């Protein structure tokens, strides 16, 4: 689950990226980050990959 | 006239040719004249509106123009464009300058300067070897223009167009009995400016001419000038003029791997880590009489080992990419000196790099060093200070301790740079004064940008004792600002401007600590600014008694008991009370 | 109009007050353009409203929007509203001591020597004039507050 | 008065500058006249167009 | 490793990102470039996750690899898929002859080949000539990469 | 048509529609240039394929439409 599952929470949010209901997106995003071995790392990469909307729905759901 | 001179202006630089069709003709000549003389203030310079068409190219314009009255083809006029503000020269060098043969080749047969000069001499020539275009090139030299007109910095023509990468004007001038050996006053060629940008093409057109090759005035002979930069192309092409004596090339291979990934630009590690490598393996190949690098011992800003030895030694040290960029740049730093300005430059890419990566302990020492190597170059640091206090307030929003003697030493030099800016403005008479009255105007916020993040974050006492004495040492200086304040002066203002980074969350101006840190050293709290408003005036004015009462009630009692007037009068007659504009403050004010 | 002044965005509230729409739009619950943007320190959104005549009144509860501005440990909007229209001194000394009042028992806001401080404002405007003083009324003391009679000197403030 | 017939001599012609001579050198021939100068502004919008444009401007 | 290369160069040929980052997530830079160095035909033509990402058109996906990745614009692939299918494509080239103008304009500020000539010597000028994008050929243009580029039929742009 | 050629149609329909999303246009056409081959109305499908697609990639299409 720390790479295998991990995978699949990204593409349920990416889908629902694509979709438009980007706070269930954000949820299996914020659970995919909750259980990433090094999600520190991916500040960088998560924090352009949203529109600008979604960053607040993401940064206010890690903690 | 402005409006007729204007509209007539209009009928040329906007190529409507049917008004200047009406306007030149069906009226008299003696006041057109005036007109198409020049203009005032239309585009914020004084030309000729045939000349300002010729800047846009207008050549069936300027073609009626003249068919009326003949405008002075040699007249003159300003041209602000690229390469700073210009009061340029004729409108065939302006065409040039332009770099639209539409009028150039008009002109010609028209009658006009072919050699005239501008601010910076420039001919024509030059004006299009400035915009590199070639077909103007070839028609000035069709005109027998001067192939050598040198600069005020001693600059050819032909060596101003090795500054872009126009491989075929730079070779024309050379077909043109030009050869590429025309120092600048920094001794600057042809060879190499098209090594700092890593033209192969260009340097091996100069290679064709077979004139010369030899050493700036800076030392550095072409394959060191690109050595420094990103490109080993010029030295393999110097390689096979055998220019490359092997001291030299293997010194080559050496920094111009490091420069590929110690630039904002350029970032790899794998041709950095392999021309190290590569070089390493040529400077093993000696065998019998080796030779190797000038062993360097780690400085105390940047890093903490020495550079590597065995040409394997560094293969270990390419997983942490720290270890060989600082590596990669021991052996740059010991071959062009203390004070070069090409190798500082990856000194604060390390550290930006440790910034990006969270680095702060890293960034913030390394970054010692910048400052050190540009005070040994003797030369400006006021974009080095402020990032220093950029990253100085970044680092407390991760809450990453400083180092006392580390932010001692920046705050040291600080003021060596102050005074070596205060220095800058009495150095220079006329060239860059406003630019120098605004150079030592912008390292005093610096170092208030400095001393107030170093309230904030945590000092060691002796180093502290030490950090009032750059304070101690602003305050016997008294830097007087434009507007006639001084260090208390700034601080004690609230419209003193402060820098869009993090620094904003630590300075709190009108500041309480850093205005009770500077009355303790001899602070002039009697001192006059231009309106004459004393340190007591200045912050009774402060409109905001309620956000910020902190630091007005600890500003009150410490600037009062310094020795204020209570009865001090500016320039415009007013007391301290009367200058309040705020009750809150004036209750302050009249208690103390 | 208060929707967009219970956020951060100041370009929607000075653009819809030029729109012939009113700043005194009072909700039944209390807010009056202004209440709603005493939460985050919309100092830029009252700014707009203080040219654009706020028109201060109370809320559904009766407290002022200076006191409002007081409420959330704003003292940016506090000035505003201060200086705007009436300076009402009954009112002007009584905000620093609100404002002050949760500088030491709020958990967003723990400044303990602003509250001292603003108090000490109040203390100053109080006994300032010599004539015709004021003095704060005296409430019988709390238990839960220990037995003290608030703050009527600044000496022993 | 003559300002309208020098604007006339600067605008009536505004297609022709533009491409569209059709509509610019034909307007620009009773233009011409309207000016106080009609031999100088014909001759000279006869320069502004091509030498062979030079008859066609001066016969419309 | 080979299959982590076919999954990235999968993951770049659709376009997805997270999907590839965490395949080359806590690695080093060697086995990283091995996959973006994934230069083997696919589908009989060569192909690498960064010029099939130049070629899909997401410039999301470039962007990470110049900024955030180390991989170079000189590669090979395919300038021209249907009867051409020639290789020495810089991924410029094929963002042009695609036709992606922010792909294209993103690569011109990032530092891409402009003056690349293939075993046919065609550049990127003529294949945004080929497919007709204005905006492409203006910004090539005004970034100045050359003007007389031809083929080996002397074709010019 | 239905059947199997009705469950074909729409995933080269959902298939066309995600390469052409994701940049893919020569494979994403031709994946949809089998569907309208496939289609019930390829005709009145047409109507609605002239505002779908950008001009650019409806010629694009309409060069493979035959």
């Amino acid at each position: 689950a720390v790479q295998k599952f991990f995978l699949e929470e990204i593409q349920l949010g990416e889908e629902l990226l694509a979709q438009g209901e980007y706070e269930k997106g954000v949820d299996h995003l914020t659970n995919a980050i909750a259980v990433c071995g090094q999600p520190q790392q991916l500040l960088q990469v998560l924090q352009q990959t949203l529109p600008p909307p979604v960053f607040q729905m993401l940064l206010t759901k890690l903690p | 006239m402005e409006g007729l001179a204007g509209y007539v202006y209009k009928a040329a630089s906007e190529g409507k040719v049917l008004t200047l069709a009406a306007l030149l003709l069906n009226r008299s000549e003696s006041d057109i004249r005036y007109l198409l003389g020049y203009v005032s203030q239309q585009g914020g310079q004084r030309s000729t509106p045939l000349i300002i068409a010729a800047r846009n190219g207008h050549a069936k314009v300027v073609r009626l123009l003249l068919e009326h009255y003949r405008v002075q083809t040699q007249q003159t006029g300003t041209v602000r464009f690229d390469g700073y503000v210009i009061d340029g020269a004729t409108a065939l060098w302006c065409a040039a300058g332009a770099g639209h043969f539409e009028v150039v080749k008009l002109l010609v047969s028209h009658g006009a300067n072919v050699n005239h000069t501008t601010v910076t001499n420039s001919t024509p020539l030059r004006a299009a070897c400035f915009d590199g275009r070639l077909d103007i090139v070839k028609y000035l030299v069709e005109n027998n223009a001067n192939i050598s007109i040198a600069n005020k910095y001693d600059n050819t023509c032909l060596m101003i167009a090795a500054y872009k990468g126009h491989t075929d004007v730079v070779r024309y001038l050379l077909e043109q009995r030009a050869d590429p050996n025309a120092k600048a006053h920094c001794g600057a060629t042809a060879l190499h400016f098209a090594a700092e940008a890593g033209h192969i093409d260009i340097v091996k057109e100069l290679i064709k001419w077979r004139a010369a090759i030899v050493v700036n005035g800076h030392g550095m002979t072409p394959l060191k000038v690109a050595a420094e930069s990103c490109k080993a192309d010029v030295v393999e092409l110097l390689l096979s003029h055998a220019d490359c004596d092997r001291r030299s090339r293997i010194e080559a291979l050496e920094l111009l791997g490091a420069s590929f990934a110690n630039d904002r630009e350029n970032y790899d590690i794998i041709k950095t880590y392999h021309y190290l490598y590569l070089a390493m393996l040529e400077r093993f190949q000696d065998g019998d009489n080796i030779l190797e690098k000038e062993v360097l011992p780690p400085i105390h800003a940047y890093g903490n080992r020495t550079e590597c030895r065995n040409p394997q030694e560094l293969e270990s040290i390419r997983q942490d990419r720290d270890a060989l960029h600082m590596e990669g740049l021991i052996v740059r730093e010991r071959i062009l000196g203390a004070d070069n300005i090409d190798v500082s430059h990856p000194i604060i890419y390390r550290g930006a790099v440790y910034a990006d990566n969270m680095e702060f302990e890293q960034c913030i020492k390394l970054w010692l060093h910048a400052l050190h190597l540009r005070q040994k170059g003797n030369r400006n640091t006021h974009k080095d200070l402020l990032r220093f206090a950029q990253v100085f307030s970044q680092m407390i929003h991760l809450n990453e301790t400083v180092k006392a003697p580390d932010i001692e030493c920046v705050l040291r030099c600080s003021v060596l740079e102050i005074e070596q800016s205060m220095n800058r403005v009495k150095n220079i008479s006329d060239a860059d004064v406003h630019n120098a009255m605004d150079n030592y105007e912008c390292n005093l916020y610096t170092f208030l940008y400095l001393v107030c993040i170093s309230t904030k974050t945590q000092c060691s006492e002796e180093d502290q004792c030490k950090i009032n004495k750059q304070i101690y040492n602003l305050i016997h200086l008294d830097p007087r600002t434009r507007e006639g304040f001084t260090l208390l002066h700034l601080a004690v203002n609230s419209n003193t401007p402060v820098d869009d980074f993090h620094t904003n969350d630590v300075c709190s101006f009108p500041n309480a600590l850093v205005t009770k840190l500077l009355l303790d050293c001899g602070a002039e709290v009697n001192a006059v600014d231009n309106e004459g408003n004393s340190a007591l005036h200045i912050i009774v004015q402060y409109n905001r008694p309620i956000s910020d009462f902190l630091t007005l009630h600890s500003i009150i009692i410490s600037l009062v008991e310094a020795g204020a007037h209570t009865d001090m009068t500016n320039k415009q007659n007013k007391t301290p009370l009367d200058k309040s504009t705020t009750g809150v403050s004036e209750i302050l004010l009249k208690t103390q």
